[PDB]
């Protein structure tokens, strides 16, 4: 019922509450992954995956 | 061996049963794997908290 702020282990906000209304909100960084260029050598080809 | 083959087979089967029973008793037998995973997990956990 107190402040509109929340925290986690990594000190990055996860759950908050709106200022104007009183609805609870969950914050989560959107789709994040990692590219991994699967490639042969430059001279044999340039197409990658 | 060729005179005591049945006895050797019985002892081998009994030993396999005993080692299976020992493996079905506690996880402390696998005290090495439960460390190779728990050390990396703890390292990642303490890296997160930094
Ligand atoms: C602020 O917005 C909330 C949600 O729409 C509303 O309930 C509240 O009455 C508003 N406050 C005002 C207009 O002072
Ligand atoms: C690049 O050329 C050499 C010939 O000089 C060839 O042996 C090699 O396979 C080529 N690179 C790749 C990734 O195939």
């Amino acid at each position: 019922p107190f402040q509109q702020f929340g925290r986690d282990i990594a000190d990055t906000t996860d759950a908050v509450r709106d200022p104007q209304t009183l609805e609870i909100l969950d914050i989560t960084p959107c789709s994040f992954g990692g590219v991994s260029v699967i490639t042969p050598g430059t001279n044999t080809s340039n197409q990658v995956a | 061996l060729y005179e005591n083959q049945k006895l050797i087979a019985n002892q081998f089967n009994s030993a396999i049963g005993k080692i299976q029973d020992s493996l079905s008793s506690t996880a402390s037998a696998l005290g090495k794997l439960q460390d190779v995973v728990n050390q990396n997990a703890q390292a990642l956990n303490t890296l997160v908290k930094q």
